[PDB]
């Protein structure tokens, strides 16, 4: 039943999302509501989230694959859905597998950028 | 149940074969709520046989209300599991 | 946004014939008769589902123990054949008919619709989700 | 139930005597200790500063209440209040509150006199039902007693079905012991100990 | 010649939730009554 | 007032969340 | 020999059921039938000594296990050997307690009942209840 | 002079007038038996019963009465005991679980339980490693109602456990059981939790074994023994006196219970 849940929510988000663009592409993005900046960036990061490095494109791009359980998949989405993550950068879902990828790869930008002010700070 | 077929035999002889059911009829369906203890059953009964038939045999309405008593006493008026009070988030929906 | 009386009931109708598994004769034509005699004209329509599931398996008046009826509770199933022989508008059953579905219209908007709509937090607002679902696949 | 048991089932009352007096002081005794436990302390003691029963409060609530009738005129309950009025209610509020703490559960003016809320709705009705299922269990309990019938409950169980089913007779023999063992107990406590 | 059986495979034992009359004296203990019943299907399904 | 009177696989993640925030909030800083 | 390989390596305790359900008499005898005694001691015997003694050893403890934990507590303290009697004492002393309680017609037929539940044979219970008539008196 | 205490808890008359003239044939009247309900050492305690005292319920297999079934089997089985309280009043092992759901406060009684398994993990390591064995299997029951005694029991004696060394695998009664019986050579050290069943299942063993005699570790510190049956109660009597001091004496009833369980004080 969770499973069900969280596959129609995201099929809900995705096609409020398509919705929304449709307005943004007339009114503006600053006519959306609260509501819908919280739908579009959630659903941003879900269309990212949805790309996974295979394993067999290890040689050719480099990056290590992933094999995501259907366990981890359902809690990495539902979790997302309900704005536990509204606060990680919305490139971190991108080609990243399982929810854990995404926090490695938050840290991992965290201390990335840490260098770049203390070099444009400083310099 | 009983009291389901007979129901719908009635319904046989009215609506299809176009023939009223008489007091008999009636009469069978009271004694079957009597005998199973169905008393909410035997109530309806009981008021569809005054307004059509020449009102209940007195009997039977005693029998009824005494069946009634005796499940308020024993405390089986109602199935147990609906006077358990739930709230929005406790109501097990299956 | 112009809602008149047909457009209400009709948008209610529409939400009740949602179905998964087949309905028993009374549960069904029951339901019908309360939507088509206005009573779900408070209960949002999302809401629907939920104000049929507590009709037809639970029983508000007797919880809330606030019961006046005879014979008239959804849970006595040999009323079916009662309700197919005199008429839901007979006068057998139609007067304890219209008072458990007043009684079962009132408890659900003093105490369930009103909770309904005083939820904003993100878990709750799943767990409503949840519980709308199960009632759309059952009742 | 394949296989054939080592031995046959008897009823487990090895406790033949088991006076009911007994059983019921162990559960008055275990439910006192517990009710200590959970409230801790009985509270300080309070000394009155005025003496004078309930029965004469609510007579001198009754006679002051009973001069002002003609004055006291009804209105609409999205009016304002009169004096009259909210001497009333108080009063009777008060008086209704202590005779329902008391024992005293005479709903149809503690209906009238307390709800204010709905959680007070809620709540007397709790209590209403409460009260009388407890009335209900024990003149069953008392009715049970005089016809015979083990004091404790017994599950609508088949053994003989239950016995075929389950393919090891230990968890079977196990269920018969444990119920059969509730069957021969009385599970009430002496109420004029937890009164007091 | 094929595969016979699995001589090390036995059908779990199928619980069944014991089911008390319902009287008042259920309804005043329908959680202990409840408890006992959870108790019965836990044994039943480990074996003590 | 009387409710103010009265008082491991999920916490690795709620760890490296909290954990992947505080230096978000601490780059802001300086 | 599948069948008795599967039974040895059962009873050593090298493989376990799929659930890995207790290795008891009731369920050896639900599977590989009712006489895996008679059939595993005739293939036990082209084995060599060692092995023909653990088969021994183990059977003995699975018939052993054919008694309930709370039967081998109150029955079993003064040695296995020793067990079978006193149970029999044991449930013969019920029997007579119960006759004493309810009459003898009532037991007949409870003995009826407890037979067919215990998967008693017919003769085996009518050797019960004569015996426990006669110590009766 | 000296004296032997007598504990009865849930035995038959028969059993512990049997004891009695074992005793005082044996003994010869140096030493006096006298009956009480309570001791910390020079005890011997009959019945399936746990008397008041008690804190550690080891139990193990000795050499001289191996049951031919049972011949080179090696496994000590401890059962932790939490204090014991009057009949009437409610057991630590069940306030400890009801008061929690009651809504009661249960630190006191935590206290008391948490200083009960360290004891009794103690002794099961020390036992453990004695023996030389390198892990442990802790027995809890999985019903849903022991559902805070049994966590309690294994987040502590894993605890002290582990800070000693040693590994601990945590199993259920029904399993353990049946291996015990079947298959206990499998099975080195094994602790229980303080259940009713727990206390049936060693009942069990030490009787299926052949007839032995238990060893209570007592809050005062010592050991006092315990039986059940007619073998199993001389063979307490013969580790008692061993106690005391006596060699032939003890010899004699170990003797005798081997050749005639039921009926040994005629048979020496």
């Amino acid at each position: 039943v969770d499973h069900y849940n969280v596959a129609q929510d995201v099929v809900q988000m995705l096609t409020k999302y398509r919705e929304l663009q449709d307005i943004i592409a007339v009114l503006g993005i600053d006519e959306l509501s609260e509501e819908d900046k919280l739908i579009v960036d959630r659903a941003r990061k879900l269309v990212k989230f949805l790309s996974q490095p295979f394993q067999v494109a290890e040689v050719f791009t480099g990056m290590t694959g992933h094999y995501v359980q259907l366990d981890d998949t359902i809690d990495s989405f539902s979790g997302l859905l309900m704005g536990t993550y509204d606060q990680v950068p919305e490139m971190a879902f991108y080609m990243v597998g399982g929810i854990n990828s995404v926090l490695e790869k938050a840290k991992k930008m965290a201390e990335e950028a840490a260098e770049l002010e203390k070099m444009r700070r400083a310099r | 149940s009983k009291f389901c077929a007979m129901m719908d035999l009635l319904e046989e002889m009215q609506h299809r074969n176009r023939l009223k059911p008489n007091e008999e009829s009636w009469t069978w369906v009271m004694k079957e709520c009597v005998k199973s203890g169905q008393f909410r059953l035997g109530y309806c009964i009981q008021q569809v046989m005054e307004t059509e038939c020449k009102g209940c045999p007195a009997d039977l309405v005693k029998a009824n209300e005494a069946n009634a008593q005796k499940a308020k006493t024993e405390g089986k008026e109602h199935p147990g599991h609906l006077s358990q009070q739930a709230g929005l988030f406790d109501v097990k929906v299956e | 946004q112009v809602q008149t009386i047909p457009m209400i009931r009709g948008a209610r109708f529409v939400a009740l014939f949602n179905q998964k598994q087949p309905s028993y004769f009374m549960n069904a034509i029951v339901s019908l008769y309360a939507c088509l005699n206005g009573y779900l004209d408070d209960v949002k329509v999302q809401y629907v589902k939920f104000y049929e599931y507590l009709l037809v398996h639970r029983d508000l008046g007797i919880m809330y123990g606030t019961a006046k009826n005879k014979f008239f509770y959804m849970y006595v199933q040999e009323l079916n054949y009662l309700i197919r022989f005199f008429t839901l508008n007979s006068p057998i059953l139609h007067g304890e008919l219209e008072e458990m579905l007043k009684q079962h219209t009132h408890l659900f908007l003093q105490h369930y619709q009103s909770k309904m709509n005083a939820i904003k937090s993100e878990k709750d607002v799943k767990a409503l989700k949840n519980l709308l679902y199960s009632c759309k696949r059952a009742v | 139930i394949s296989g054939v048991s080592p031995l046959l089932y008897f009823p487990p009352t090895t406790t033949s005597t088991t006076n009911r007096e007994d059983q019921i002081n162990k559960n008055t005794n275990i439910a006192i200790q517990m009710i200590k436990r959970y409230k801790g302390e009985v509270p300080p003691h309070y000394t009155r500063k005025s003496s004078a029963t309930i029965e004469q409060v609510e007579k001198e609530i009754d006679a002051l209440l009973g001069g002002a009738e003609k004055l006291r005129k009804t209105s609409t309950d999205d009016q304002p209040m009169d004096k009259l009025t909210l001497m009333e209610r108080c009063l009777r509020h008060a008086l209704w509150s202590y005779h329902k703490e008391e024992g005293r559960y005479d709903f149809d003016q503690i209906g009238r006199w307390v709800v204010y809320t709905p959680e007070d709705e809620v709540k007397l009705a709790q209590l209403k039902r409460e009260v009388e299922a407890k009335e209900k269990l024990a003149a069953l309990r008392k009715r049970r007693e005089e016809e015979g019938l083990p004091g404790g409950p017994v599950p609508r169980i088949n053994w003989p079905q239950e016995y075929s089913s389950f393919i090891d007779r230990e968890p079977v023999v196990a269920k018969r012991i444990r119920y059969d063992t509730l069957a021969s107990t009385t599970l009430e406590r002496d109420e004029k100990q937890i009164e007091s | 010649r094929a595969d016979e059986v699995d001589y090390t495979n036995l059908p779990a034992p199928k619980p069944q939730k014991t089911v008390w009359d319902d009287n008042i004296e259920t309804e005043v203990l329908r959680k202990y009554l409840d408890g006992l019943s959870q108790y019965d299907m836990e044994e039943a399904k480990y074996g003590v | 007032e009387a409710a103010e009177r009265n008082p491991t696989g999920d916490n690795a993640r709620d760890r490296l969340l909290k954990e992947v925030l505080a230096l978000q909030a601490r780059i802001n800083q300086r | 020999s599948t069948k008795m390989q599967t039974l040895h390596k059962l009873l050593t305790g090298e493989v376990s059921f799929k659930n890995k359900a207790p290795v008891k008499d009731c369920n050896i005898v639900h599977q590989f039938g009712e006489n895996w005694a008679t059939e595993l001691s005739a293939y036990a015997k082209t084995l060599p000594a060692e092995q023909q003694k653990i088969i021994v050893r183990q059977i003995a403890r699975v018939k052993l296990t054919r008694y309930t934990v709370a039967e081998l507590a109150a029955y079993c303290g003064d040695g296995p050997a020793l067990l079978d009697e006193t149970a029999r004492a044991a449930n013969i002393e019920q029997g007579v307690a119960f006759v004493k309680a309810k009459g003898v017609e009532a037991f007949e037929k409870y003995v009826a009942e407890e037979s067919t539940n215990a998967n008693w044979k017919p003769e085996e219970a009518k050797k019960f209840i004569e015996d426990v008539k006669a110590k009766a008196k | 002079s000296k004296q032997l205490t007598f504990i009865s808890a849930g035995a038959t008359a028969a059993v512990l007038q049997s004891a009695s003239a074992i005793v005082s044939k044996v003994a010869g009247g140096r030493v006096q038996t006298k009956t009480a309900k309570e001791a910390g050492r020079h005890a011997v305690v009959v019945g399936p019963e746990t008397p008041i005292g008690v804190h550690t319920a080891v139990t193990e297999v000795p050499k001289s009465a191996q049951d031919p079934l049972f011949s080179g089997v090696s496994t000590v089985v401890v059962r932790a005991v939490l204090p014991r309280a009057a009949p009437d009043s409610v057991q630590l092992r069940d306030a400890l679980d009801v008061y929690a759901s009651a809504g009661i406060d249960t630190k006191e009684e935590v206290r008391s339980a948490t200083e009960a398994f360290k004891k009794s993990a103690e002794v099961a390591v020390g036992k453990a490693k004695a023996k030389g064995v390198k892990r442990i299997v802790l027995v809890v029951k999985q019903a849903s109602k022991h559902n805070c005694i049994n966590e309690l029991f294994k987040k502590i004696s894993t605890e002290t456990i582990e800070s000693a060394g040693l590994t601990t695998e945590v199993v259920g009664t029904a399993a353990v059981a049946n291996q015990l019986i079947v298959n206990p050579e499998s099975l080195g050290v094994v602790l229980l939790n303080d259940v009713a069943a727990t206390e049936q299942i060693e009942l069990a063993f030490a009787g299926v074994v052949g007839g032995v005699s238990r060893v209570y570790h007592t809050v005062e510190g010592g050991k006092i023994s315990a039986g059940h049956s007619f073998k199993s109660v001389a063979l307490a009597v013969a580790q008692e006196l061993r106690e005391l001091g006596l060699s032939s004496e003890a010899d004699k009833v170990e003797a005798a219970a081997s050749k005639n369980p039921r009926a040994v004080v005629s048979a020496l």
